[PDB]
RNA sequence: CUAACUCCGUGCCAGCAGCCGCGGUAAUACGGAGGGUGCAAGCGUUAAUCGGAAUUACUGGGCGUAAAGCGCACGCAGGCGGUUUGUUAAGUCAGAUGUGAAAUCCCCGGGCUCAACCUGGGAACUGCAUCUGAUACUGGCAAGCUUGAGUCUCGUAGAGG
RNA sequence: ACUGACGCUCAGGUGCGAAAGCGUGGGGAGCAAACAGGAUUAGAUACCCUGGUAGUCCACGCCGUAAACGAUGUCGACUUGGAGGUUGUGCCGGCGUGGCUUCCGGAGCUAACGCGUUAAGUCGACCGCCUGGGGAGUACGGCCGCAAGGUUAAAACUCAA
RNA sequence: GGUAUG
């Protein structure tokens, strides 16, 4: 398992006292084959917020139907205020996305995409908007299957 | 008032599958009939039937997969309010050619696939990814 | 229009031989390879994203000599041709002359050939050129004139080229002092700790 | 040959007759098919046209300031 | 809005106006000092900031700050102003440039020597 | 590095809002002054009346920094 | 942000600054120095345009509370139009012809030692016009149909005027 | 039973439009801007008390605005439920079937709050409107008004919200 | 009954 760490921020809760202090840790994981999760987790300091990211990505993993480390057809992820769209792209492209969704394509093993966050770039639903526009990405396959035809009349 | 029964037609679709109903039934017409065709024979629905004669009723079978709906998408492109006609050569690719776009050609109304290799162009009725 | 600093500073930065020094005597012997150039070379930060990109594209323009804005103008010609823009990179800075005479043996570092080739001592089919840049093609003859087969830099440097690893995409014969740019070599035949998607993405930003 | 076929909207002049031609045209930007109008003055010799017929008109030379086009035919009556 | 809203009344740009009118789209301008004062900054900032209220050749009158540690400026003087927004100063868009007609480079100055007009040691 | 300030005394002649003073030098001249970073967070309170030290630049003789307050 | 850190001086001063901000005594942010990073016969700054900006959103946005539904109706122009048959062929589609200067861009070559530059051939010029066809859809015309919209009959409730 | 697409929307236009206000003339119990006095208070141009005029009422004419609000344009179609209210109606207190309406909630939608067959869901037609804050619903101009003003409606500039 | 001001 490929693992990446996209956002660590600092949060705070008010208390009679003064302000608590905490970390967020934003992180993906994924097989460099079209499996991928993501994972949030919190603690009073960042290498134990990034662990427990690190822990709950490992079991929400996704399958992703890659097409020799591309994208099947374009795809719209939405999450909260954050659009996402995604297209296969040629041999040698390489990845072309901004920041949460390189993470997120990296680590599932897309090699060649173009990508383009629209609306609210922020990571923790930017990834959310990628994975989801992933996860309902159909391969010839599975449309084959779903219509009842063979796989070289849908293609 | 109703202005665009094909519209009406593909979200009774639309709708009646999100609400896992077996069939939809709505008021026929020939070219509501056409569309029918095309998607009984591209397998996004399972069968249709026009019953009666003063007021027909066509009645869509939809059909299901794993639990999951077929029809994913069901998108009208060209629209009373904005008409869409495509060249042979542009004629668009639904879903990288997993969906189909159903055209109506001179040689009537079939998908995108089949008009590119009559080598037609016409009106995007709508996209069925 | 040329760096003419010190070489092996360039190698500690990247953190590997860049193949400044002609290999007579191991690179830990010259530097302390292990840690950066300056005063806090010793502490290894951790790069960002951008930083790695960089450092890459830097890696590959330091080891071939090539300052940006011709290094840009091969990543602009590897884009438009057909084909893979990183492997096509690799194939333009591998074709240029002074790569060639480098990588056939006749200078001891890609330095050294620059000035074979700047001083008027080698010949692509026969005529001189005199361009570092100069794009060799397959089955060219790049060879030494008769003025300059008598130096002996050039007899040292094909000692040299029999330690490292022979092109298998080129073909010299020492003895005549000549050699031929049979094909374009392939990504395969480079080496594998070059991450050319790195200067894709970098020239992407 | 070259004929536009439109409908009479003025027949006040003597021996001319304003006819508007009726062009259904894609928007450049917004797609939309517009119904666009160009109004020609037409030389009608025998005052043959009222307001509403439907003319078949040709080009031909100037024969004043502003009239280019001669009727060739009436299509329909008002 | 609807097709039919934008065919009627089509989609209008920002018009976008420059924070630098008084160049007049030229990069810099000559203009002489009227005014050689001093101004405290907004709120966070402290400190007496040396600027010049300048006429231009084009007629506009603007402040234009002058950067670097002392200058040679007096009512009177011929400057050559450039645009640049002074953040912590209201109202001054303009910097002064120095080593260029009337305005002296900076003495004694070693680092960026070119944006204070001093010649190589 | 910095070229010298013109120490003055004076005395506080009104304040103005925002910790802005006209004080009037021993020399005569009423500048517009304004209080140190230092008196400001060490809570110096100026007052109308009040004798001050007030740190003046050749650039500008109408102004001055209140350095500080007997 | 953005590749590259230390010491000394200064002490919310002097100054920096694109934005966030920095400077009130141990300033990686000011000035100098050492070291480093990036570019290199240039390098910076300013101006100006497009981009990023889906921030005028055709492609590609919004309007309960963030900016945004006219106080409400009726209604001319306009936009849009249920269903069947026929016809027309305007839109639309197909094929062809003419045209769309050369240069430029792009592609494959060739020539200047290379490159820039020059250059052969092509492609492209997304268009316009014409002719010949197709007729599903939209429009026209003609004839229908009754499910939209109305009229009539009987009755009901209501602080409607 | 009849008509036979006669429809939907609507810039401009036309009308209706709480209260206050205006004009002319009535009326005037109660109430009450203004006002007078008594208090309270540091002051008290208020709140409290005693009074009290316009006005509130009528006629006719004007004005045309309100948190004129569901802060939600109109029309049509489609998409699980529960509990009520109200008003018809069919059938044998029960069992249906229409209209309007209150509350809860499912999917879905939504930044969230929430909305949820009376949608803020899924769609289609047409219209109105928004494009950082302040400056400003202001200035200038036009139109309307007896007036009060209304309507259409900027910019400089300044802030980094 | 007005809880002006650490
Ligand atoms: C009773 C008073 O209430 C209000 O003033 C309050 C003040 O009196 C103090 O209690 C505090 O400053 C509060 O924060 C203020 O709100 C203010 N509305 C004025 C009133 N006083 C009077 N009207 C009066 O004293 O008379
Ligand atoms: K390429
Ligand atoms: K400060
Ligand atoms: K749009
Ligand atoms: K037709
Ligand atoms: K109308
Ligand atoms: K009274
Ligand atoms: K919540
Ligand atoms: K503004
Ligand atoms: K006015
Ligand atoms: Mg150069
Ligand atoms: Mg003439
Ligand atoms: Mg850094
Ligand atoms: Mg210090
Ligand atoms: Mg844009
Ligand atoms: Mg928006
Ligand atoms: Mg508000
Ligand atoms: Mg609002
Ligand atoms: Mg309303
Ligand atoms: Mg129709
Ligand atoms: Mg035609
Ligand atoms: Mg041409
Ligand atoms: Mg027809
Ligand atoms: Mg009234
Ligand atoms: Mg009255
Ligand atoms: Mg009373
Ligand atoms: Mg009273
Ligand atoms: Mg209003
Ligand atoms: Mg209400
Ligand atoms: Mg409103
Ligand atoms: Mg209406
Ligand atoms: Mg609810
Ligand atoms: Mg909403
Ligand atoms: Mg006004």
């Amino acid at each position: 398992l490929q693992e990446k760490l996209i956002a660590v921020n600092r949060v705070s809760k008010t208390v009679k006292g003064g302000r608590i202090f905490s970390f967020t840790a934003l992180t993906v994981v994924g097989d460099g084959n079209g499996r991928v999760g993501f994972g949030y987790g919190k603690a009073r300091e960042v290498p134990a917020a990034i662990q427990k990211a690190m822990e709950k990505a490992r079991r929400n993993m996704i399958n992703v139907a890659l097409n020799n480390g591309t994208l099947q057809h374009p795809v719209k992820g939405v999450h909260t205020g954050s659009r996402v769209f995604m297209q296969p792209a040629s041999e040698g492209t390489g990845i072309i996305a901004g920041g949460a969704m390189r993470a997120v394509l990296e680590v599932a093993g897309v090699h060649n995409v173009l990508a383009k966050a629209y609306g609210s770039t922020n990571p923790i639903n930017v990834v959310r908007a990628t994975i989801d526009g992933l996860e309902n990405m159909n391969s010839p396959e599975m449309v084959a299957a779903k219509r009842g035809k063979s796989v070289e009349e849908i293609l | 008032s109703m202005q665009d029964p094909i519209a009406d037609m593909l979200t009774r679709i639309r709708n009646g599958q999100a609400a896992n109903k077996a069939a939809v039934t709505m008021p026929s017409s020939k070219l509501k009939v056409a569309i029918a065709n095309v998607l009984k024979e591209e397998g996004f629905i399972e069968d249709f039937k026009v019953e009666g004669d003063t007021k027909p009723e066509l009645e869509l079978t939809l059909k299901y997969f794993q639990g999951k709906a077929v029809v994913e998408s069901i998108q009208r492109v060209s629209r009373p309010g904005l008409r869409i006609y495509k060249r042979k050569d542009e004629l668009p690719k639904v879903m990288a050619g997993l969906g189909i776009a159903v055209v109506s050609t001179s040689k009537g109304v079939m998908t995108d696939r089949a008009a590119r290799q009559a080598g037609l162009g016409g009106e995007i009725i709508c996209y069925v990814a | 229009a040329r760096y003419l600093g010190p070489k092996l500073k360039l190698s500690r930065r990247e953190g590997t031989d860049l193949f400044l020094k002609s290999g007579v005597r191991a690179i830990d012997t010259k530097c302390k390879i292990e840690q950066a150039p300056g005063q806090h070379g010793a502490r290894k930060p951790r790069l960002s994203d951008y930083g790695v990109q960089l450092r890459e594209k830097q890696k590959v323009r330091r080891i071939y000599g090539v300052l940006e804005r011709q290094f840009r103008n091969y990543y602009k010609e590897a884009a438009r041709l057909k084909g893979n823009t990183g492997e096509n990179l690799l194939a333009l800075l591998e074709g240029r002359l002074d790569n060639v005479v480098y990588r056939m043996g006749f200078g001891a570092t890609r330095a050294e050939a620059r000035q074979l080739v700047s001083h008027k001592a080698i010949m692509v089919n026969g005529r001189v050129v005199n361009i570092a840049s100069y794009q060799v093609s397959p089955n060219d003859v790049v060879s030494i004139r008769e003025k300059a087969k008598k130096q002996s830099r050039v007899k040292a440097a094909l000692e040299l080229a029999e330690q490292r690893e022979k092109p298998t995409w080129l073909e010299v014969d020492a003895g005549k002092m000549e050699g031929t740019f049979k094909r374009k070599p392939e990504r395969s035949d480079l080496s594998a700790d070059i991450n050319e998607h790195l200067i894709v993405e970098l020239y992407s930003k | 040959i070259r004929t536009l076929q439109g409908r009479v909207v003025s027949d006040k002049m003597e021996k001319s007759i304003v006819v508007a031609i009726e062009r259904f045209v894609k928007h450049p930007i917004y797609g939309k098919f517009i119904k666009r109008t160009t109004k020609l003055h037409v030389h009608d010799e025998n005052n043959e046209c009222g307001i509403g017929d439907v003319v078949e008109i040709r080009e031909c030379r100037p024969l004043s300031k502003t009239k280019s086009w001669t009727l060739v035919r009436v299509v329909e009556k008002a | 809005a609807t097709v039919n809203q934008l065919v009627r009344k089509p989609r209008a740009r920002k018009v976008a106006k420059s924070n630098v009118p008084a160049l007049e789209a030229c990069p810099q301008k000559r203009g002489v000092c009227t005014r050689v004062y001093t101004t405290t900054p907004k709120k966070p900032n402290s400190a007496l900031r040396k600027v010049c209220r300048v006429r231009l050749t084009n007629g506009f009158e603007v402040t234009s700050y002058i950067g670097g540690e002392g200058h040679n400026l007096q009512e009177h003087s011929v400057i050559l102003i450039r645009g640049g927004r002074v953040k912590d100063l209201p109202g001054v868009r303009y910097h002064t440039v120095r080593g260029a007609l009337d305005c002296s480079g900076v003495k004694d100055r070693k680092q960026a020597r070119s944006k204070y007009g001093v010649k190589r040691p | 590095a910095k070229e010298d300030n013109i120490e003055m005394q004076g005395t506080v002649l009104e304040t103005l809002p925002n910790t802005m003073f006209r004080v009037e030098l021993e020399n005569g001249h009423v500048v517009t002054a304004h209080i140190s970073g230092k008196m400001r967070k060490n809570y110096i309170r100026i007052l109308t009346g009040d004798k001050v030290t007030v740190e003046l630049t050749p650039y500008d003789l109408s102004k001055g920094r209140i350095v500080f307050r007997s």
